[PDB]
């Protein structure tokens, strides 16, 4: 998911404030079904 | 009546005052002197058109 984050650092003295947001594209979507019962475990879709 | 010319020459200094008056009267403008040196017009870039970022999954 889109993740935002701000920070700052030093670059030839003048303090530089930076603000960025990262995301992904072309993400593969895997899926796993360890069993079909209600008790069973499953992940309908996990991104890689 | 010859003294007209003598008088005009002698009193000619008042034209400085007249010049000051007309200078005060006149409106004024000025220049922003132009730059030479547009000797190199610049094109945009080598630009190629393509479809954007397809959102595959």
């Amino acid at each position: 998911k889109a993740a935002n984050y701000q920070y700052n650092y030093l670059r030839d003295g003048e303090q530089v404030t930076a603000h960025t947001t990262c995301s992904v594209n072309g993400v593969n979507n895997f899926s796993y079904n360890g069993g079909f019962l209600p008790t069973d475990f499953g992940i309908s879709r996990y991104e890689v | 009546a010859s003294l007209i010319y003598r008088q005009l020459l002698t009193n000619s200094y008042s034209v400085d005052l007249y010049d000051e008056i007309e200078q005060i009267g006149s409106g004024k403008t000025q220049n922003v002197t132009i730059n030479p040196g547009p000797f190199a017009q610049t094109r945009y870039a080598p630009v190629n058109w393509d479809h954007g970022e397809i959102n595959d999954s």
